[PDB]
RNA sequence: CCGAUAGUGAACCAGUACCGUGAGGGAAAGGUGAAAAGCACCCCGGAAGGGGAGUGAAAUAGAACCUGAAACCGUGUGCUUACAAGUAGUCAGAGCCCGUUAAUGGGUGAUGGCGUGCCUUUUGUAGAAUGAACCGGCGAGUUACGAUUUGAUGCAAGGUUAA
RNA sequence: AACUUGGGAGUCAGAACAUGGGUGAUAAGGUCCGUGUUCGAAAGGGAAACAGCCCAGACCACCAGCUAAGGCCCCAAAAUA
RNA sequence: CAAUGGUAGGAGAGCGUUCUAAGGGCGUUGAAGCAUGAUCGUAAGGACAUGUGGAGCGCUUAGAAGUGAGAAUGCCGGUGU
């Protein structure tokens, strides 16, 4: 228990990025955003403290699936009432509410602790090429590869 | 029909959160500077 | 300064005395006399002649001024229990507790 | 000898084993006897031959 | 002659109660239940000294990977370059440099990508 | 004012003025210890020794050769009558860095 | 040899309360102070109880009267807590509040990692197999004689006595 | 490390898995023998969790290194080689 | 240099509790018991400071045992839910 830096509040500096989902694959974009979102690209990554940045997934209406996942790839839920499953296909949740589609994909790639879901609240997804956060000075981030 | 575990002291003091009583209305009397219940007679030179 | 009064082994369960002490704790003694004689609970006549005895100890023994006296501390301690019985349906008895209380009331003029 | 610095011949005496007195003494619970059957009982055991 | 129990059982139970200081409710209070928690606490601490050594090494391999991709390098390609270049400073020290003096860290990545 | 010395089976990042806990050294209190194998010297003139710098040194003065804090080592298995309680207390040497010779 | 759960069932108005038609069964319960010097007198209250004054080294020594543990019940407060899925700890760790048997200190604890009580009985129990409501007391390989084997001591072709 | 004599024992309900076989139906987390492991009496890493499968045997400490089986998009160390 | 996971069991070394012998000590300028503390020893455990308490109690070597409790639908007290 010697010299090892540990970041904390009053030591953290969070930023804002814009990211375009125009031409990207759904789950291959979702996984770089979850690493930006969780503070694992910064040298001062501390596990018990919220590092990480804010991300604005700008477009979100042009995200792409591959194969037959437009009519395959059904999403299920239960109302907690008897016989209460409900389902929607991946291509229909893009024609209807294409922001919930990207929000639920990235959130399944974060932990389910109190900190893990304080971090998915730094996620803002928009269908269409405009965001209302122009006052936060968002930069631009490119997906590797 | 019968308790399966005993009740801890913590769980007992939470149930008793609402087992309390409130003070009465108890305004002051104009005839004698005193205290009486609202809408009742004064128990001290009974006036109303 | 402070003045004290106690009533030992008053035959009322300490759970029941405690509801009425939470009404006068921290009140001005002129307002707490009235709360106790305008309340319908069984311990109220007993608690207020512990309160009037503490105000009497304040003026006579300690030369205080009753106008600015306050209820500083009021509490009930468990006294010793009596053992009783109740006969039941088919030859068996069950236990009755006859529980008592020690009652303490401290008044203070709030100075140092 | 002095009557306050007595001492036995080295090797003549030795402390007795006291079984049934906990786990670290090596003979704690069952006290050397094992688990069940005729021989683990009080007085248990056929007699010789 | 008779030995009676007094003063020894209370002296040894009292020591266990003080090892249970700060436990929730009944287990900082009662002997039988407090003794059981101080046993699991002893056995938990045995593992956790072993496991501290994995946890700290795993979470400065995470910071050298982050600092090495700002010069467009992977972790496994940097740690292979510092091997065949000769440098033998441990992961605890490489990550304390990437935080404090990046000019000396980035001066070492260039020396590792010359060793391939 | 930035050196990396390999004392013990470990490595420390020293800085002129700083106290440092190390393993148990073979010196008495008051005297000075000089360490020969330093791997890195920062500042403005960086020197990355391949295994070592081959010509650098760090000198310290020893303080308070003592034993660590007391730690109990307890172990048991559940339904067997089997446990083990130990005590241990590890020695350390306290030192103060004086001068970093690059 | 015991020292008030011990020692007689009984240290005390014990073969007594009490139980049974009867024969019979059968308890619990010690301690003011050296000395009663056992709180005159005042104050609140119907009294009980109390606050002063006084006796005394001492009155929480005031007649349930030596000391006074735990479970349990309260009153005041330093830090904490109403988006959270808990065998309740442990390892890491900010912020705040303190200052020791003075030493790489003490209290709390945002958040992160890893974690299905104990005993018994079993091939195998987180077990939905057993036992324990909590705390305290006190509750199980003894010693008489004989045999055998080992250590240790005297003496040695001798060694040793019983009543 | 093997044998001899003497003091003290505990055990006589066993279980998966792989292979050679009987029985059963080339059924059973079946049953019964041969052989080898390891649980019993074995904690650690992998098979999500998971006595018996794979790897490997914990004297104590460390905010040091490199390897095993299994791994390297992120939950989650390590190639979006 | 080498060894040190462990149930049934075998073997070794110890810690603490009452009473006795001999020796030497401490106590109204406050013993034992009780409570609190951030102390010491590889463990069972040992001190020191303060508070309360009001008359006895440790240490060394040896001896002798009604000598150590968390479990028995255990026994008695008294306190919960
Ligand atoms: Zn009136």
């Amino acid at each position: 228990m010697r010299q090892t830096f540990m970041a904390n509040e009053s030591n953290i500096e969070r930023k804002w990025y814009v990211i375009d989902a125009e031409g990207q694959t759904l789950g291959r974009l979702s996984s770089e955003v979850a690493s930006i979102l969780r503070g694992k690209n910064k040298v001062t990554y501390t596990p018990h403290v919220d590092t990480g940045d804010y991300v604005i997934v700008i477009n979100a209406s042009k995200i792409e699936f591959t194969g037959n996942k437009e009519t395959d790839k059904v999403y299920y839920r239960h109302s907690n009432h008897p016989g209460g499953i409900k389902s929607i296909t991946a291509g229909e949740l893009r024609r209807t509410n294409p922001e919930r589609l990207i929000e639920n994909s990235i959130k399944g790639m974060l932990p389910s602790t109190r900190l893990g879901e304080k971090q998915g609240k730094k996620l803002f997804v928009y269908g269409g090429a405009e965001h209302p956060h122009a006052a936060q000075q968002p930069e631009n981030y490119e997906l590797r590869g | 029909a019968v308790p399966k575990r005993r009740t801890s002291k913590t769980r007992k003091n939470k149930r008793r959160t609402h087992f309390k009583i409130s003070v009465p209305g108890m305004t002051e009397c104009p005839n004698c500077g005193e205290y009486k219940l609202s809408h009742r007679v004064c128990k001290n030179c009974g006036s109303y | 300064m402070e003045a004290k009064a106690v009533a030992r082994t008053i035959r009322i369960a300490p759970r029941k005395v405690r509801l009425v002490l939470d009404l006068i704790r921290g009140k001005n003694a002129a307002e707490a006399i009235a709360i106790l004689k305008l309340t319908n609970k069984a311990s109220s006549p007993v608690i207020e002649k512990v309160l009037m005895s503490a105000l009497a100890n304040a003026e006579h023994n300690y030369d205080m001024n009753t106008d600015e006296l306050v209820v500083k501390e009021a509490y009930a301690n468990e006294g010793p229990t009596l053992k009783r019985f109740r006969p039941r349906a088919q030859g068996r008895a069950s236990a009755i507790n006859k529980r008592t209380s020690h009652i303490t009331i401290v008044v203070s003029d709030g100075k140092e | 000898m002095k009557l306050h610095e007595l001492k036995p011949a080295e090797g003549s005496r030795k402390e007795r084993n006291r079984v049934g007195r906990g786990v670290a003494t090596g003979n704690g619970k069952t006290s050397g006897r094992g688990h069940k059957g005729q021989k683990a009982r009080s007085g248990g055991g056929v007699r010789p031959g | 002659p008779r030995v009676k129990g007094g003063t020894v059982t209370r002296a040894r139970r009292k020591k266990t109660i003080k090892l249970a200081k700060g436990y929730f409710g009944s287990k900082h209070t009662l002997y039988k239940v407090a003794k059981q928690q101080v046993m699991k606490s002893g056995q938990y601490a045995f593992r956790d000294r072993r496991q501290r050594k994995r946890d700290f090494r795993k979470l400065w391999i995470t910071r050298i990977n982050a600092a090495a991709r700002q010069h467009e390098m992977s972790y496994s390609r940097l740690m292979n370059g510092l091997k065949k270049a000769g440098i033998d400073i441990n992961r605890k020290m490489l990550s304390e440099i990437a935080i404090s003096d990046e000019k000396a860290f980035a001066q070492l990545v260039t020396k590792a990508k010359d060793a391939l | 004012m930035f050196a990396i010395i390999e004392t013990g089976g470990k490595q420390i990042k020293v800085e002129e003025g700083q106290e440092i806990f190390v393993e148990k050294l073979d010196v008495n209190e008051g005297d000075t210890f000089t360490f020969d194998k330093v791997l890195f010297v920062g500042g403005d003139s960086v020197k990355v020794g391949a295994p070592t710098v081959e010509g650098a040194t760090v000198t310290a003065t020893v303080n308070k050769q003592g034993r660590g804090k007391k730690i109990t080592v307890f172990t048991y298995k559940r339904r067997k009558n089997s446990k083990r309680k130990k005590g241990h207390r590890q020695p350390y040497t306290k030192l103060t860095i004086d001068k970093i010779n690059a």
